[PDB]
């Protein structure tokens, strides 16, 4: 099954495994927490109304 | 829907060689057994009448009988004659001699079981099969004593099918066999049990047709066997293209056999006009309606006037409106009401089919089934009478091994089916 | 360009029109020799026969990919 | 309103062009048949 | 929401080719099932969904099936232009026909083909959240027709249960005719019409023939004529489901409105503004206008006169331009006439719709370009006449036993002849007395 | 129980597919199963001029008016 | 006019619809079968549900793409 | 973790061709036993593990043994395309075939090869550390393939134990047929079958035939196209084992919620997105659509209509892109269907399994690429109509005796016929036993 995305030069797109998924979905998720935890530290109340 | 011939007897075989000529040329089957057509409508039903042989090829589905091969040796060598099977070609060692009995019972049980072999192995080809289609004369020797052992033996073998034959009878000026009257009379009796649908043709209307209609000045029993092959390819023509209203054996025998009994029809054809003529008419559904109920284009000695009609059957062949149809049909019951029998509220069958004969821009083929049909088996029962009463020629079948009570219980049976048409001509709502 | 050259108009042969009623130019009863044949005889005796060619076609498909033509395709202790 | 008034108009045109058409396509089939009958009539004078 | 077709033998399919060219023509889909990838209008919008289903792959498939027990229709619509827009699998075909016998239909033939129709149906019910009814499309002269429509009625009405069924149907014409056995058919038929639909429509080809003489300037016609006519009355009335407006119907108002007693379920169709390109630029099309024209029998697609029977309810379909106060306004001046009359147990005698997309026009078509138009369905006891002549048919030929063998052959009782003719004599003696006044009180 | 939606062993017949409901019935009405086929009967022996075709004894068909289809075990609609 | 044109100076310009193969994008050529030399072929080969099918979604049938003589149309 | 697949006699050697051709092509492993350089699998990645075992410089083995008493077949796959991915030792064949006897395979031939197959299979067991159970292919009409199949199962089933057994097993088609003794063969190994086997799926050729004419459109099928099908199979029940899903479902469950007594152990196959290219890019395929699928009985892998009979347990297994709340709906509409029914003492009528990995596609034109797929294993009382076709043939050959001195010839008692006929009598009383309502609280 090719990749839903383009230019993605892994030929088994799909090869969802324990160790595929531990190895790829460790960091992007961790990734993603941090990105979440240190991105909500500094709240803008201003910005915010504004915003609305 | 597979449907497989049989011709028999010399008119047989020389009208199958025309019919498969004027097939051949509708599917575009070159001589030497290759399609070289030019649309896909003709390859997507040939197998309807060809089964289909290896790179390219098709071969036609018919079996051939007769007791000398002098008119199978002639079509064999004939322009078309190669397209046939070789192992299709079955024959004896000596002649029918124009005799029934020696027809049936002598060479006929001879012959048989290796034509009923042929007609199994071809019908189990088939994946759904159709009726069988028989061609052959009444007066004749083989073509009726082996046509009817042959038929008796079909309907014993599929009783669930269709069971047609198409039948050429003694003209009522000039016989061509002095023996005529017993050959039809049997024959007759067999086909009244075992047949569902019988067609009759004369020759003396054939022969008025080439002398008054076409004005040919030397014609052929080629032309002849044509205008055959031209009404018997015309009743099949739309189980094997398209339309806007399809029709098929089954339906045409549903609407046109009131009775079981009653399953003797007259045939018609309509586009005949000579040469000279063709410029003055240009072809229309009026037209082609009004010469199918002229006289000059129908293919019998008796004439409707005499009788009326129970029922009757119009397959239109050609790019042309139903309306038309349907009000030229309309028009021709309301203005001659007196010949149609008044306790059927519609008599005529319409069906339309999209391509015609090469050559034609539009074409009709007219079935009828009229009374007056009773005179002709009256005429022949007179004449049997007249022989039999004197013992006149009837040693020959009783050697051959006959009973005499079979000739009183044909001569019976016609005599209750002109019975039965009288009765039915004469019915009344009261 | 689009109506019949007039090659086919302007000469007689009777291979143009199709077989009809009344169209008896080209058949028997008019031929020169009217002798009659044994050609069934000949023919179960096994000394005589009809045998036309046939026909065949080699194109190959055209508008294949490349998985199909891979497809197409895939149909010493040496160190 | 406008647009309908145009695409009611060249409708009209339209079914004008198909009317002349078949007229002309009557006097072709005329032609098919007339070819035949030449040829048929030659084949015989030559017979006879 | 949607609605799902179902089309038996010559007639219902080839009306049905007529049906899906306009529908698709109407919604924008081609005929190979895909939108074009350029036309950005701007809003996706839903309207497909009630004759529509997409394949994930983003085709659009309609919501069909095509029965015949001969292959040669299935098969020229296999082979045609429209061949990738339907499943295979809907296209179904047997081997050979019903050979006009309601009987050999009914018993022999239709009882093999019927479950892979009801697999089919089984398939498209499960693709849906709204369904709300089936469209049948059939006549009742041929035989597989007649006997294949019949059972498969009897089976979708025991399965199903309430839903909905609703029937167009081609009924023998009162001179105008195309076999010697129809009556045999039509009367075998309205058992199975009169117990297993909940209304049914009835049409006559001699009235549409005279309707495309008459205010077509056609000398000519052909079935594809008759066929976009009656695609054009089936997109009237499913088009209020499908568009916006001002007073939306659904199926089951209509059914509510249209039908006073529950075997009283036979109606009467018309539609207004056929008329020709030429004819158009003479005369202005107010709502008043056609709405004057609905009501003449000159309009009517039954062979039948109005005049001669009392209305009991009228449910006009107003599609286009229109403004409900000049629906209010023609409908006011339709009720001074003396000529119509309704039962006097039923007041108001109308029912109004109003949807504000109008009427597609066809490339090869014959109808001008309009901007508005009405249809209208109404219940009249007039249709006692139109049974009447079939029963007396039915009377001449049956007292000879004229055809009777083929039906006792392929397995019918001769007793189910006399049923059949006396239930029909009980639904004439129905419409006698409903239009029976009132003169108890006296 | 025969078995049920099958392509087997109904060649010649008007079926397309065979038994769809799963009930006790032949796969069609033209019979699938005959007494002999291609093998073809003695036709021969079978014909005297002694045992002659009487009147009124010809072979029943469905055209002629005798329901053939009631002999067989094949389940009609009710 | 177009049928019986006479001797009037104001003739009927044709259309340049109607030709005898039956096609305005294509010239003619010799047919397979010698009998069919003087047919139109292309209009009789068509069967009528195929030609609405074909020329529905156009106001002119010499818009139409080309029958092409095949099982499924060209 | 791991499985075992034994492969015996004709049929059981070519599907473990296909099968392992589709287990290499959804890995990746070369047919050299290597790994490509290019591809993104990894060297650290253990879903191979299931099937496959390194020897430490990164070849790949395979965990089979082929079995067959003839050398034909298994010389063809000696000489084939993967020569070099089976250990020589592994291909294990005979000098000549079992005859179709029972008794030949059994008692005479079968005896001396059967310690080398358990040499062989030990030698397997001991390099596993997760071992869960042995799959095993064979056909029961075949000589070799019943004898062999009952010995080696009695001997494993000995000397293994607890392990699990699960059967894929080719039965004599009910009207489609090879070989005469296909019914003494059949019932003779049922018996086996019975004692020694956990859960028992039943394949029939005809089954598969039908599915290939009636929804691919395959002309001319061969086995082939039979074996990747069951080979599709396999893959689908083993991948729960080797993708990450959120459903898991282990071997053990199969057994635990399919099987209520433990006699009652013959289930019902059924796979659901069978469909060509060009019908796949007709429809959409949700998950409630394959859902319905599986249950029609046009779909089944096994000649029998489960409409005759009451389920008891159902087992569905969902792989690829599936969503919980599908799973749900589909269930529920499956338990609201009328023609479905459920034993009374079986309420809760259903297992689940969700996993990510959607079925992988084998180059051919034997299915469609979908993201996803459904696999139903499900026990029912319509199998006892499945024995019932062979008992009437085993009874008709045996009202005359017609071939058993063949069989006692080869040293088996006349006893044997008689006690196996009535065995698997009781089987069918069982089923009619298990199946009975109760009707005690009364
Ligand atoms: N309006 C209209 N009427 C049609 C059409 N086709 C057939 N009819 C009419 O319907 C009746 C014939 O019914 P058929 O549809 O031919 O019968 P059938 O369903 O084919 O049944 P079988 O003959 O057994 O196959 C006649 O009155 C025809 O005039 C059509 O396309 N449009
Ligand atoms: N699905 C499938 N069925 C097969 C295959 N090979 C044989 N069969 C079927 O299995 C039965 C024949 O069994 P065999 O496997 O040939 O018997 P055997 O195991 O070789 O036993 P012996 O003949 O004694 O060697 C028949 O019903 C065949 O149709 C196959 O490759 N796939
Ligand atoms: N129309 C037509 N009639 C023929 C033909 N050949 C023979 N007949 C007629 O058929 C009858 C003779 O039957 P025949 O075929 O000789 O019987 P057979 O001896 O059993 O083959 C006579 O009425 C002939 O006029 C033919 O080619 N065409
Ligand atoms: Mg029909
Ligand atoms: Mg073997």
């Amino acid at each position: 099954v090719t990749a839903l995305d383009q230019e993605s030069v892994g030929m088994p797109a799909v090869y969802k495994s324990r160790y595929n998924l531990v190895e790829k979905e460790g960091p992007v998720r961790r990734e993603r927490t941090t990105l979440m935890l240190e991105r909500g530290k500094t709240v803008d109340k201003k910005q915010l109304r504004d915003t609305l | 829907r597979e449907i497989v011939c049989v011709q028999a007897g010399q008119c047989g075989n020389q009208i199958g060689s025309k019919f498969w000529e004027v097939i051949s040329d509708e599917h575009g089957v070159d001589p030497t057994g290759t399609y070289q057509g030019d649309s896909d409508l003709q390859l997507e039903r040939i197998n309807v009448y060809f089964d289909e042989a290896t790179g390219g090829r098709y071969v036609p589905r018919s079996v051939l009988i007769d007791l000398e091969p002098g008119t199978m040796d002639s079509v064999r060598a004939g322009p078309y004659g190669q397209i046939f099977r070789p192992d299709n070609f079955i024959f004896g060692q000596s002649g029918a001699g124009n005799n029934w009995a020696k027809g049936h019972y002598t060479e006929g049980a001879e012959l048989i079981d290796s034509v009923l072999d042929v007609c199994c192995k071809e019908a189990e080809s088939c994946d759904c099969l159709q009726g069988f289609q028989i061609c052959h004369s009444l007066g004749g020797g083989t073509g009726s004593g082996m046509g009817t052992l042959l038929i008796s033996k079909l309907r014993e073998q599929y009783p669930d099918r269709i069971m047609m034959t198409f039948s050429i009878i003694p003209s009522p000026k000039v016989s061509d066999t002095v023996v005529e009257p017993y050959n039809t009379t049997l024959s007759v009796h067999q086909l009244v049990e075992n047949s569902d649908e019988s067609m009759c043709i004369d020759n003396e209307a054939l022969y008025d047709i080439c002398f008054r209609t076409l004005k040919l000045t030397t014609p052929t029993f080629g032309d002849l066997n044509h205008l055959v092959s031209a009404v018997v390819s015309g009743v099949t023509c739309c189980l094997r293209f398209p339309g806007q209203l399809n029709s098929d054996l089954r339906k045409l025998a549903v609407n046109l056999v009131p009775f079981p009994r009653l399953h003797f029809f007259m045939m018609g054809f309509a586009p005949l006009t000579s040469r000279g003529s063709q410029q003055y008419r240009g072809l229309s559904v009026p037209e082609l309606t009004q010469q199918m109920f002229d006289a000059k284009n129908m293919m019998q000695a008796a004439d409707p006037r005499h009788g009326r009609y129970l029922t009757a059957s119009a397959l239109f062949r050609g790019r042309m409106s139903t309306k038309e149809v349907d009000e030229q049909m309309l028009n021709v019951q309301n203005k001659n009401s007196s010949y149609f029998i008044e306790w059927i509220p519609n008599n005529i069958k319409s069906s339309v089919c999209d391509i015609p004969p090469k050559g034609l821009k539009m074409a009709v083929t007219f079935i009828g089934n009229n009374t007056c049909i009773q005179e002709m088996f009256r005429r022949v029962g007179e004449q049997f009478t007249l022989m039999f009463r004197r013992k006149a020629f009837l040693h020959w079948y009783t050697g051959e091994g006959m009973d005499e009570m079979e000739f009183t219980e044909a001569e019976s049976n016609m005599n209750d089916l002109v019975s039965e048409y009288q009765q039915y001509q004469d019915a009344t709502i009261e | 360009e689009h109506d019949v050259p007039v090659k086919y108009i302007r000469t007689l042969d009777a291979r143009l029109l199709p077989p009809r009623v009344g169209h008896n130019w080209l058949d028997a009863a008019f031929r020169s020799v009217q002798g009659k044949p044994q050609q069934l005889e000949e023919e179960f005796r096994g000394k005589r026969a009809f045998m036309p060619p046939g026909v065949y076609d080699h194109t190959p498909p055209e508008g294949l990919g490349l998985t199909a033509r891979q497809l197409m395709q895939a149909l010493d202790g040496r160190p | 309103k406008r647009k309908f008034l145009e695409d009611r108009a060249r409708q009209r045109d339209l079914l004008r062009r198909r009317r002349f058409m078949e007229v002309e396509e009557e006097r072709r089939w005329a032609q098919q048949d007339n070819l035949q009958l030449r040829m048929a009539n030659a084949l015989e004078r030559q017979k006879e | 929401r949607e609605a799902i077709c179902i089309h038996i033998g010559q007639a219902g399919c080839q009306v049905g080719n007529a049906c899906w060219e306009l529908f698709c023509l109407e919604h924008g889909i081609q005929p190979d099932g895909a939108m074009p990838s350029d036309k950005t209008i701007g809003v996706e919008d839903d309207a497909f969904n009630t004759f529509f289903s997409e394949t994930g792959a983003g085709k659009h498939v309609p919501r069909a099936v095509f029965l015949d027990l001969e292959p040669t229709v299935v098969d020229e619509v296999r082979t045609g232009t429209y061949r990738q827009l339907f499943h295979p699998e809907q296209l179904i075909s047997g081997k050979e026909d019903a050979a006009n016998n309601y009987a050999r239909g009914h018993y022999t033939i239709g009882k093999e083909i019927v479950d892979l129709c009801l697999d089919r149906i089984r398939k498209l019910a499960d693709n849906c959240t709204g369904l709300q009814g089936f469209l049948v499309y059939h006549a009742v002269g041929g035989g597989t027709g007649s006997g294949l429509g019949a059972l498969l009625l009897e089976r979708l009405s025991v399965d199903y249960g309430k839903k909905s069924k609703l029937g167009y149907t081609v009924y023998p014409s009162p001179q105008v005719s195309t076999a010697v056995v129809e009556p045999y058919n039509s009367v075998l038929s309205t058992h199975s019409l009169l117990e297993h639909t909940d209304v049914a429509a009835m049409l006559d080809n001699e009235a549409i023939y005279d309707l495309t003489r008459r205010n077509l300037d056609i000398e000519r016609p052909t079935y594809t004529n008759l066929n976009r006519l009656i695609g054009q009355v089936v997109s009237s009335l499913t088009a209020s489901l499908r568009f916006d407006g001002a007073l939306n119907v659904d199926l089951t108002e209509f059914q509510t409105n249209l039908v006073p007693y529950p075997r009283i379920h036979f109606v009467l169709t018309s539609y207004a503004p056929v008329i020709s390109a030429e004819k158009a630029y003479h005369e202005q099309l107010s709502v008043s206008e056609i709405s004057n024209a609905v009501f003449e029998p000159a309009s009517m697609m039954t062979k039948c006169d109005p005049r001669h029977g009392k209305y009991m309810a009228c449910c006009l379909m107003y599609r286009g331009d229109v403004v409900p106060k000049d629906v209010n306004a023609a409908v006011a001046t339709i009720k001074t006439k003396r000529t119509i009359q309704f039962v006097d147990w039923s007041p108001t005698g109308f029912k109004c719709g109003i949807n504000y997309q109008p009427p597609t026009v066809v490339p090869g078509g014959d109808l001008a370009k309009v901007q508005r138009a009405v249809c209208m369905i109404a219940n009249s006891t007039a249709i006692a006449e139109v049974f009447a002549r079939i029963d007396h048919k039915f009377d001449l030929m049956y007292s000879k036993r004229a055809f009777v063998h083929w039906y006792v052959g392929e397995g019918m009782e001769e007793g189910e002849f006399s049923e059949a003719r006396e239930d029909l004599a009980a639904l004439e003696k129905d419409y006698e007395e409903v239009g029976a006044e009132s003169a108890d009180m006296d | 129980a025969p078995p049920t939606a099958s392509t087997f062993g109904f060649h010649g017949t008007s079926a397309v597919v065979a038994n769809v409901g799963g009930e006790n019935t032949e796969p069609s009405v033209h019979p699938a199963k005959k007494p002999t086929g291609t093998f073809g009967r003695e036709a021969s022996s079978s014909v005297n001029p002694s045992k002659f075709l009487k009147k009124n004894e010809g072979v029943g068909t469905a055209s002629r008016g005798v329901p053939i289809v009631d002999a067989t075990k094949f389940v009609k609609a009710e | 006019r177009i049928a019986h044109p006479g001797n009037h100076t104001d003739r009927i310009p044709p259309t340049g619809g109607s030709e005898y193969n039956g096609t305005v994008t294509e010239p003619w050529c010799a047919p397979a079968a010698v009998d069919n030399t003087y047919l139109r072929l292309p209009l009789i080969y068509e069967s009528t549900t195929h030609y609405q099918q074909r020329t529905g979604r156009y106001y002119t049938e010499d818009q139409a793409p080309p029958h092409g003589m095949s099982l499924p149309p060209k």
